[PDB]
């Protein structure tokens, strides 16, 4: 349904580019922004940089009707180094389960993520922001 | 019943009033105490007013306020400036002193003699004071504090303050409750001497050079532009600015020693989620937000400085931008205290968090100094 | 129920302060950062200025089981000239409706006041940050 | 009414109020005290300021606590830096104690005359003091304490405030309530003298020896360098540092003797579950953790040496590593007189054991050592 | 039962203190080292600062035949850096999952957590030992 | 059951070698890290040389359904003196009995261990961390 939903806006706040990739969703749709009628193909998001100082919105949310809610991962990496592993992503806002997850995994040292906007507790997963800083 | 008139008459009562109240000493300034040495020549008599209008108010709003001032008038000094016939001679020990101060061989030599002698005679002195006596107290209470303040009049009555009030009329226990002129020394000095002493008291050398366009910066809606090329060795930048035509190059005007702060201090990266510099010196300021990347470690981040607050006055904001997002203040002096119109950049919305306090300032005109040839 | 909710973030980047006023909501409750059962009372959050660079966060959500969402307003003064109001807000993520709805009106030209992050088509409201500015 | 102009313009009451507050006298650091031997030539005026500005406080916050301060002005000595006409001489006798004691033939010798003449005359002297009278008043209640303290003003008075503060201006009381400027005894002679002085004072000597990487410790994100090659005998080093150039040994410049605390202490094992050393002396500090097994009978831990707490000033830590496990820190010192050896000790962040000392946050002050010296 | 346990050592190595907040503890009971029959109250631990190199021990334990487990939560704050969220902490043992879960979210980049010895496949949660570091 | 286990992590605070013989479970089985599934056999552990700083774990639990438990034994002994036995370490959650047992045996001069984390009252065994130095 559409009840299920997550927005995740990648804020590039360094002054170095970042690239996302491997970004699919296992359930839902990608859909345009404010509009979960408009399903948008992966590509539009696989492999495209973020320019400091600017922000790239992804919007998932499950299939109207259907029963199954949304998930998905998508990695954050660097451009500059040979496409290096920033952070992984993980976001889960099911259909049938209390708590929603929105989890960040693996690590490099040259870069800091701070992300705030997620809810846990019930619901959909909430809007979620993402700073990203090759520091 | 004796007034200023009566103690001013009398050379051994007069004489009593300007040595017990330093009269004839500078201020120096964990507060603005007088000075050991005498810098003016004992004068023969003192312009006085007599002032006798007594107050006693209190106020209880738990705060509780009490203020028994009793004046007894006001004694006035006459500056060079003034052009009157009496005129405030200087001693001739720290005319001497300022003279040898002029005489060394180097400017650096120059600016450190010029420095032990005002710390030695204090920067200002007092031309117009108020004599008399004041006593006041506070209390507060919610734990509970209580102060009281004398300030002439029989300080050994300070308990009992009906015996006070009646000793305020007693001329030996009459001090200064009040300034109301303050007189900067160097402006005591004749004008050849004056011109010299106040060059050489600014702590800054000042250098216009050409400037170029930061590249990239495209979505801002102003050009962003820095000094032109490598700096000179030992000169610093102040930060950016949308001034197109030049920008400012400072240097400092004294080495460092124990107890003096340095007029600039450099800058270090932020702790996290931040690229914007922090000052070293806790209250230390700087003028422009660091456009980029900032590292202390390499140019031109490297040169850039902070201020000392005392160089730096607040300033005003115009905004350019649409957004938030593109919201940017150009900063500019408020309409003897002119500051600089360098047309400071300080970005409205910095994308981190974590940032530091934004600078709202801009920098004196009177304390950098141009085309000193050094 | 505790599946409709919002989280409004003021964040003040002007050299201002700005005031909430009339935080109260017609139905659900108002609860602490991230904990749904750690109900608020507005009494807490009225009256506190928001000093420029700060951040206030509004957390809103159904109560525990019932038809019922969430609905507020709030408006934003400014401490200066009056308390003259900035802007008025009002939310709802009902139950029925299964359609959100996030407005803000006034006139006040010397601030300037912008809003992302939520969410209209379905589900619940999700996080919306309003940056605050004043020319 | 009187002031302190009255009393200075008064050779009897200006010389009772010099031998009252011991003015030509230097202060010998239970605490800071006045030393009997005269260090000053007795002056024919004192350069003074008057206030009288007087305030009552009280506080009860049961802390309570009182303070009725009575000055009377301020008096100022002046030193010889400060190059003006008068310039406060030094008493022959200490300046024919400072010649005779470098005119020994060793520097040990020369150290210990000037050890003995600065103990007699003081380290220090008050070239700022602040006259008057103070009666403070304390009262700490839960259990129940009471302290009052006066210093100025007709003291058997103590228990009546009224009748203390009412003396208050007989001059014959004042005393010195505040000390606002302190010059050392050496800064008083001579340049060479000065610099001389200076230089015999100064606990330890000094010298830099090229460094060796510690074999293994592979997984630390920096290399640790320790002195290469033996510790000439009698001299010391102070930890591991990630300084790859050279690392600094020192040398006590005093023979020890009962009743003063050596510049460094020896460093012992572990009690129990760790192989980190400990000071023998209580307050004494080291600057890095010892990195491999400790050993006080072997080298290179049996020249190891902890510091003086006066040796030392807090540092600030630079992170190394990507986990606890792997970090380390790197101490600097507190970019500011009194500098720090830019030494770079190593500070592991978590040892593997328990019960391990106290993690050292010190540098080792610029002032202490002494170089090149020939020592 | 006492079966389903688990015990949590903040384990501080920094040069700062760090405070624990608002445990919780909403399931089972907490008790005393090594004896799960003396209860305690979390007033014994709430507030309290950790000093570096201090091991801080919180046990929790299901009820002796409740069947419940032991479920909880706790925050470990910046007492200097103005109260300033580090980590929360969220561990809970179910008597009927045979599944147990022990996470650690929000985000504070300016201090490194790690912790080690939980177990999530089955039975108790074992000995999670936590170290704190301020950087 | 799985529901019966050991952690048990030998770390060598020291700076010498130690080596682990004789590891048998007499009942239940060894498994790999996170995975009771994962069943490994007693060489993976035996002769294996823990370095001076470095952690070796070892996870022994029951059969998936059985009343066995974990039961079993391993020596710690010095390879710089000829394989020296340092301690005997013996660890036993059975599901037949209300308590665990934890015993640690020997005596050795020049080795120094302590141990924590261990859990007798009910229940698993816990997560057991033991250091071990040669002063």
């Amino acid at each position: 349904a559409y009840a299920q939903w997550v927005i995740i806006i990648i804020h590039n706040v360094g002054s170095q580019d970042v690239k996302i990739k491997n970004l699919k969703a296992s359930w839902g749709k990608l859909h345009a922004d404010g509009d979960k009628d408009a399903e948008v193909s992966a590509s539009n998001y696989e492999g495209k940089i973020v320019k400091p100082d600017e922000k790239l919105q992804i919007n998932a949310s499950g299939r109207s009707d259907a029963a199954e809610g949304t998930t998905g991962t998508f990695d954050l990496v660097d451009p500059a180094d040979g496409d290096k592993q920033v952070r992984h992503f993980y976001w889960d806002s099911p259909w049938g389960s209390k708590t929603n997850t929105w989890t960040v995994s693996g690590s490099n040292t040259k870069w800091m993520i701070e992300y705030s906007g997620q809810n846990l507790d019930s619901g959909a997963l909430g809007t979620i922001t993402v700073d990203t800083l090759k520091k | 019943g004796d007034t200023l008139n009566d103690v001013i008459q009398d050379p051994t009562r007069r004489n009593k009033l300007i040595n017990d109240n330093n009269l004839l000493k500078g201020i120096i300034m964990d507060g603005p105490v007088p000075s050991s040495r005498e810098l003016i020549v004992r004068p023969d008599t003192l312009r006085a007013i007599i002032n006798n209008r007594a107050t006693i108010e209190t106020t209880t709003m738990m705060y509780t306020s009490s203020r028994c001032l009793f004046p007894q008038g006001r004694i006035d000094f006459t500056t060079p400036d003034s052009g009157f016939d009496d005129v405030i001679k200087l001693s001739p020990q720290f005319t001497s002193g300022v003279q040898a101060a002029l005489a060394k061989a180097t400017g650096t030599e120059k600016r450190e003699a010029l420095q032990n002698l005002f710390q030695e005679y204090g920067c200002v002195f007092r031309t117009k004071v108020h004599i008399g006596g004041v006593l006041s107290a506070h209390t507060m209470e919610t734990k509970l504090n209580v102060k009281y303040i004398v300030n002439g009049g029989d300080y050994t009555k300070i308990q009992n303050t009906e015996e006070w009030v009646a000793s305020t009329n007693q001329s030996e226990h009459w001090r200064v409750i009040e300034v109301t002129e303050v007189t900067a020394v160097a402006d005591l000095l004749p004008q050849p001497i004056r011109g010299q002493v106040k060059d050489l008291l600014k702590p800054l050398l000042g250098k216009w050079v050409d400037v170029e366009k930061v590249p990239g910066l495209e979505s801002l809606p102003v050009s962003v532009y820095r000094p032109k090329g490598a700096i000179p060795a030992g000169w610093f930048w102040l930060g950016d600015t949308a001034d197109a035509s030049k920008a400012l190059l400072v240097k400092p005007t004294l080495p460092a020693r124990s107890g003096r702060n340095p007029a600039l201090t450099s800058l270090h990266q932020g702790s996290g989620m931040t690229e914007q510099p922090f000052v070293d010196l806790p209250q230390y300021q700087y003028l422009s937000t660091y456009f980029g990347s900032f590292a202390h470690d390499t140019p031109p981040g490297s040169t850039l400085r902070g201020l000392r607050p005392d160089h730096v006055l607040p300033g005003r904001y115009e905004m350019h931008g649409d957004t938030i997002s593109t919201a940017v203040y150009v900063t500019r002096p408020v309409d003897e205290d002119e500051c600089f119109d360098l047309k400071s950049l300080v970005r409205v919305k910095l994308p981190g968090s974590g940032n530091p306090p934004k600078p709202r300032s801009a920098l004196k005109k009177s304390m950098v100094l141009f085309d000193s040839g050094e």
